[PDB]
């Protein structure tokens, strides 16, 4: 037991460090796949990584909906503040799996 | 028909029953028993046609259909050929002429339903035109027959 | 939506089209020019061996 | 400008294809020209093994 | 099948998917290619005047356009793909409306001449088989013993005389 | 959140066309927006422009953005149980295993240097296969941690079966 207590400990905290690089390339990758297959030209996209101070993270994304959402839809801009979340039969779907409902603008929203 | 009818209504004596099911027996055996290619063949050619037991079976058609092609489905392209001449020469609504119509009809829509390539040879030799005519010509077993052999083509040209 | 605003995505989409195919097309005839070198090695040396 | 939209939309599609098609044309061309481009290279070989011959 | 290149014809005027579907499959075809498309799509619809519906999609792309298909013929939407021109199938289409509309008009009148020597005639063979199956109902509950049916049940006694 | 950050802070990635522009106050530069006007001027703004990657048509760029989501969704579950685990071993503090900073350096400050990490992912490699490489190391990762866990709950039953043999 102390044997797989020690490299145990010391097997999740190196998994752990590993885990989340590998967690934030993905979530950087699908921003830039998701953006390009949305919007098109211009080829750059300017890209920026927000830190919210914690509690305001709703606030926030209200913010960003009502001033960026506009380029993806006059209809498709909603307010919002929290993620709306649906998942009751296929008239109200919102994942990336299938949705009918999202995002206006290219946005993940990343908690720790 | 009138025999097998008599089968089920049977008389109380027995050997009353012994000649009803030994006649019935004979008729049945002797026509299906025959070839289904010659009896087709030697309709078509003499020109007399007549509906018999084994001549409006589905099974008749199925085994027959394979047999026909030589050029291209070329009996069963015949057969269309005699229909459309009928109608054209001499007129219709003689005794002669409309039995084998009706007949004529009856063997078109089995061999359509079952093979979609039959649906190019109405076309070529012009059928199909034949076909929508014979909906209009008088008595109700020639418009029963043209209705069937219409929706038999139709099916395969649109779903 | 509105019609300009599907106008705006109409224009998108014969840009997708045309911006992968370009991409496809590079790609298509970059194996075409290791070909060429590779096919015209290959008839020589056996050609070569025929005359030796 | 719908029709008219729809029309560029179809010839954006035609470019395409005839993108993609030109660099398959390209393959093509070079396959015939690698038979072109190796006939000249053999029959100078050729001539050369006759020349050591008319020697001999 | 016409209605739908009238009305996608129309929408023209004022990548693409255009078929028919049932209309109470109309919402949930949309949020299931809202799901797998995430985005990436504009959808219409236009009532068909069983009620149906019709529909636009415009897959802003590829490599999904099979996958859509998987959608719309899985609960039962036939897709219409034109291809030439929006004139020339309605001609060969109406060419074939009015000549089935015709084999319509000639079965259909087959059917009411079957049906008036029909309609004077089921009184009869109806109560025909309504007094048969009772005669031979009847005839199930008798005895069968001896080569004749032995019949036993109740008469009243006014009745007897009658009887014999 | 309050207690499952002691050192982050929460993020928020967005992209955005070059000619994007904010219509909550117009006539602002995009940059100057995020930092002067979103939440009080409280925001903090950090880069995170990747360079581009090889797509080979646009069927498998469809194709690409399904193995994006169930992968990352796969990847959260990863972390889900490597944290458990932590916990359950009883190993809790105030500033880590229930935050920890990526390699002992903040997390803001980790993403504002993550501009593309290279630990055996080019950005001159195909897209696809940087994918599956990246899913397949943390599936590895997380079958690791679990099996040596399922080891130490059986290794902890003999022990405490055991003592009762000796005294009880």
């Amino acid at each position: 037991e102390q044997s797989l207590r020690v490299q145990l400990v010391r097997l999740a905290k190196t998994a752990y460090v590993d885990v989340f690089i590998n967690w934030f390339h993905i979530k950087a990758l699908r921003v830039y796949v998701e953006s390009v297959l949305r919007y098109g030209l211009p080829p750059h996209f300017n890209i920026k990584i927000i830190a919210v101070p914690p509690k305001n993270l709703s606030k926030c994304k209200s913010e960003l909906i009502d001033a960026f959402g506009f380029l993806g839809g006059n209809a498709f801009m909603k307010d919002k503040k929290g993620k709306i979340n649906k998942q009751d039969t296929s008239l109200h779907q919102y994942a990336s799996l299938v949705d009918t409902e999202y995002e206006p603008f290219v946005m993940y929203i990343i908690n720790l | 028909p009138t025999v097998q009818s008599l089968s089920e209504r049977k008389y109380s004596d027995e050997e009353l029953r012994q000649d009803i099911s030994n006649l019935k027996e004979i008729l049945e055996n002797e026509y299906q028993e025959l070839t289904s290619f010659d009896e087709y063949v030697a309709e078509l050619d003499s020109k007399l046609l007549c509906w018999s037991p084994p001549h409006v079976d589905n099974g008749f058609w199925s085994d027959n259909i394979d047999e026909f092609k030589k050029d291209n489905y070329k009996i069963f392209r015949q057969l269309i050929e005699l229909l459309q001449a009928k109608v054209r020469n001499g007129d219709v609504n003689a005794k002669q002429e409309k039995i084998i119509i009706q007949v004529a009809l009856n063997d078109i829509t089995h061999v359509v339903e079952l093979l979609p390539e039959s649906i190019d040879v109405l076309d070529k030799t012009g059928g199909k035109a034949d076909i929508m005519e014979l909906l209009n010509h008088s008595d109700s077993r020639v418009k029963y027959e043209a209705l069937k052999a219409t929706q038999a083509i139709i099916g395969y040209t649109f779903k | 939506l509105t019609p300009n605003q599907v106008n705006d995505e109409l224009n998108k989409m014969q840009a997708f089209i045309r911006k992968e195919a370009e991409e496809k097309a590079k790609e298509i005839q970059l194996k075409a020019d290791q070909e060429y070198e590779i096919e015209k090695t290959n008839i020589v040396r056996n050609e070569t061996n025929n005359i030796d | 400008s719908q029709k008219n939209g729809i029309a560029t939309l179809l010839q954006a599609e035609k470019e395409a294809h005839e993108i993609v098609s030109k660099a398959r044309k390209y393959r093509q061309d070079k396959l015939k020209q690698a038979k072109t481009d190796a006939a000249k290279e053999i029959d100078s070989y050729k001539i050369q093994k006759d020349k050591e011959l008319k020697e001999f | 099948q016409r209605q739908v290149i009238f009305e996608c014809s129309k929408f023209i005027e004022v990548y693409m998917i255009t078929g028919s579907i049932r209309r109470t499959k109309v919402d949930i075809l949309n949020r299931i290619l809202w799901r797998l498309l995430r985005g990436n799509l504009i959808f219409q619809n236009f009532p068909i005047e069983v009620e149906k519906d019709c529909f636009i999609i415009f897959t802003h792309g590829e490599t999904l356009l099979k996958k859509v298909k998987r959608v719309i013929d899985s609960l039962n939407g036939k897709i219409v793909s034109l291809n030439t021109r929006s004139s020339e199938l309605v001609d060969t289409l109406n060419r074939q409306i009015d000549d089935l509309q015709r084999i319509l008009d000639t079965t259909e009148q087959t059917l009411h001449t079957e049906l008036l020597v029909i309609h004077d005639q089921l009184p009869v063979w109806s109560a025909m088989t309504k007094r048969e199956k009772y005669v031979y109902t009847t005839l199930n509950k008798f005895q069968q013993e001896s080569q004749g049916l032995i019949a036993e049940g109740w008469v009243p006694s006014t009745e007897l005389i009658h009887l014999q | 959140m309050a207690t499952a950050l002691y050192t982050a802070n929460d993020f928020i990635l967005i992209s955005l066309p070059q000619n994007a522009q904010p219509v909550t106050a117009p006539g602002s530069k995009t940059d100057s927006w995020f930092n002067e006007t979103l939440i009080g001027g409280r925001a903090f703004v950090s880069d995170f422009k990747i360079p581009e990657f090889k797509i080979g048509s646009l069927d498998t760029l469809i194709v690409e953005s399904e193995e994006l989501s169930k992968v990352d969704n796969q990847i959260g579950a990863s972390i889900g149980k490597i944290i458990e685990i932590l916990q359950g071993l009883n190993e809790t503090s105030t500033n880590a295993y229930r935050t920890l900073p990526i390699n002992n350096m903040p997390v803001p400050e980790y993403l504002e240097n993550f501009q593309w990490q290279t630990r055996k992912f080019k950005l001159d490699k195909s897209i696809k296969d940087l994918i599956t490489l990246i899913s397949n190391e943390s599936s590895q990762l997380d079958a690791d941690v679990r099996a040596t866990y399922a080891n130490y709950n059986s290794a902890k039953t003999n022990l405490a079966a055991a003592e009762r043999k000796k005294t009880g």
